[PDB]
């Protein structure tokens, strides 16, 4: 009893993508089937439902530019995605709809990012400690798209590390920081370097951080 | 036009707990109410449907309970694995749906006051003509916290941005970041960057502060 | 021999929508204008005629269909609609020739269902009462409420307190039909 959603993916502004959804124990054609988006930090909204008598229905922010449909076939629900604005920037979820009984199969959720900017090393830059407890950090400045990991001494310091999530700019791309808190008396005696990694462009840096 | 309202935003609980959560309506939909469970990277579960119904597979804990405008999901010993986001749906009118916007559970702890850090634009960013201003709000909780950016003086609006971890999963504290994005021109036109903190567990604002060039 | 009109308008119980009442109308006399100056109907709209020339008309035989629904929900009693009303209750043609009329019931009718369930939409003038337990999936439901097993009619939840688009309407469907058979239903 699963819904096995697919299709996501980066594209750009007033491009077009195809989200697909299948199911394994019910009948999409028998079922009302809907369509849900979540945008990053905000709560569920409707996108689509399809009835199964055929008539289908569509969110206001979204007539015209998006079609859900269904293969009898195969189980499988679809979403046809155009004219995409960045605004449809969500993770999208399949799910049957029992009305008065739940939405009670949902989707695992597959990622739907729209923007212009281009793919993005960061720029690493030293949040240098100052004159009991003394904090340091990198500065994680300029990148695309999401996935940055940071690590501290290649993974030998992990108390007091945090590493907050990223922030989106104005300009399209992401920054982040990783903080420590460490000993003052440890200050020009051991040495902190981070390690920062972004896959997307192939981009590995250590970076010292020193008073 | 069926409008939700979780009315609680962030609730916080301590494990052995009776929790009970409300969801409200803006008519009376009799008990065409759903419930639902979401933790964070993943998708909803539906826990108890027709405002009292308990779904198969979820837990003896979780009970439902309303009719008309005002319901209530209650779980009667919290366990850790409940830590997350219920959210409500009504079943009344749906081809246009309405969720509710959301209650999460925290974790209940003692109030802590943050520790404030400002750290200066390296010189190595001033070269690519952008100066980034952070100010770090270490290990607090509650959640609330309010911070102001004074450049020599004057309160900053509009360039600011920032944020938070989620709860430790040893201190059950938050922590936060602040990021004041400016010109090196207009950066280097200032004297006193300056941030004030304010928090439950501190008495005053804390203003930590530096003078570029010092 | 005036036409029983009141029967059905001015009627004490009306029909749910899923298994609304027909009436048919026979060998008999009919003023159209007793029911459109009246100001009572918030809906009444008329689609292969015009009230005005009714009572210069015959047909062979009309017929008066009825039951409530929600205010938001008059909408789909229009052809060419879709929608759980449309689809599943009651539906009227692409090429449909009467009169649509409806009011606000909130003061008598605040129990009534709908069909929520089905698997594929409903004929013109189709009329389901079934209540089989619905089969959501490739496994028999065998008179059983449960996982992919739902029962096909849920409640309006009537409550006088709801905005008007929530609140009971009950609605009258005037149908005209002409065959090639001897008037009985002659405006005059």
């Amino acid at each position: 009893v699963q819904l096995v959603e697919s299709g996501g993916g980066l594209v750009q502004p007033g491009g077009s993508l195809r989200l697909s959804c299948a199911a394994s124990g019910f009948i999409v054609s028998s079922n009302y089937m809907t369509w849900v988006r979540q945008a990053p930090g905000k709560g569920l909204e409707w996108v689509s439902v399809i009835y199964s008598g055929g008539s289908t229905f569509y969110a206001d922010s979204v007539k015209g530019r998006f079609t859900i449909s269904r293969h009898n076939s195969k189980n499988t629900l679809f979403l046809q995605m155009n004219s995409l604005r960045a605004e449809d920037t969500a993770v999208y979820y399949c799910a049957r709809d029992a009305q008065n009984y739940g939405m009670d199969v949902w989707g695992q959720g597959t990622t739907v990012t729209v923007s212009s900017a281009s793919t993005k090393g960061p720029s690493v830059f030293p949040l240098a400690p100052s004159s009991g407890t003394a904090a340091l950090g990198c500065l994680v400045k300029d990148y695309f798209p999401e996935p940055v990991t940071v690590s501290w001494n290649s993974g030998a310091l992990t108390s007091g590390v945090h590493t907050f999530p990223a922030v989106l700019q104005s300009s399209g791309l992401y920054s982040l920081s990783s903080v420590v808190t460490v000993p003052s008396s440890s200050l020009g005696t051991q040495t902190y370097i981070c390690n920062v990694n972004h896959k997307p462009s192939n981009t590995k840096v250590d970076k010292k951080v020193e008073p | 036009d069926i409008q939700m309202t979780q009315s609680p935003s962030s609730l916080s609980a301590s494990v052995g707990d009776r929790v009970t959560i409300t969801c409200r309506a803006s008519q009376s939909i009799s008990s065409y109410l759903n419930w639902y469970q979401q933790k964070p990277g993943k998708a909803p579960k539906l826990l108890i449907f027709a405002a009292s119904s308990l779904q198969t597979g979820a837990p003896s804990r979780f009970s439902g309970s309303g009719s008309g405008t005002d319901f209530t999901l209650t779980i009667s010993s919290l366990q850790p694995e409940d830590f997350a986001t219920y959210y409500c749906q009504q079943s009344y009118s749906t081809p246009p749906y309405t969720f509710g916007q959301g209650t999460k559970l925290e974790i209940k702890r003692t109030v802590a006051a943050p520790s404030v850090f400002i750290f200066p634009p390296s010189d190595e960013q001033l070269k690519s003509g952008t100066a980034s201003v952070v100010c770090l709000l270490n290990n607090f909780y509650p959640r609330e916290a309010k911070v102001q950016w004074k450049v020599d003086n004057a309160l900053q609006s509009g360039n600011s941005q920032e944020s938070v971890t989620e709860q430790d999963s040893k201190d059950s504290t938050y922590s936060l970041s602040s990021t004041l994005t400016l010109s090196k021109a207009d950066y280097e036109k200032h004297k006193v960057y300056a941030c004030e903190v304010t928090h439950q567990g501190l008495s005053s604002p804390v203003t930590k502060s530096f003078n570029r060039g010092e | 021999n005036l036409c029983p009109f009141g029967e059905v308008f001015n009627a004490t119980r009306f029909a749910s929508v899923y298994a609304w009442n027909r009436k048919r109308i026979s060998n008999c006399v009919a003023d159209y204008s007793v029911l459109y100056n009246s100001a009572s109907f918030s809906t009444f709209k008329c689609y292969g005629v015009s009230p005005t020339k009714l009572n210069d008309l015959c047909f062979t035989n009309v017929y008066a269909d009825s039951f409530v629904i929600r205010g938001d929900e008059v909408r789909q009693i229009a052809p060419g609609q879709t929608g759980k009303i449309a689809d599943y209750n009651y539906k009227l043609p692409d090429d449909f020739t009467g009169c649509v009329i409806a009011w606000n019931s909130n003061n008598l009718d605040s129990n009534y269902l709908y069909r929520l369930f089905r698997k594929s939409n409903l004929k013109p003038f189709e009329r389901d009462i079934s209540t089989e337990i619905y089969q959501a999936g490739s496994t028999p439901c065998n008179g059983v409420e449960g996982f992919n097993c739902y029962f096909p009619l849920q409640s309006y939840g009537f409550q006088p307190t709801n905005g008007v688009g929530y609140q009971p309407y009950r609605v009258v469907v005037l149908s005209f039909e002409l065959l090639h058979a001897p008037a009985t239903v002659c405006g005059h």
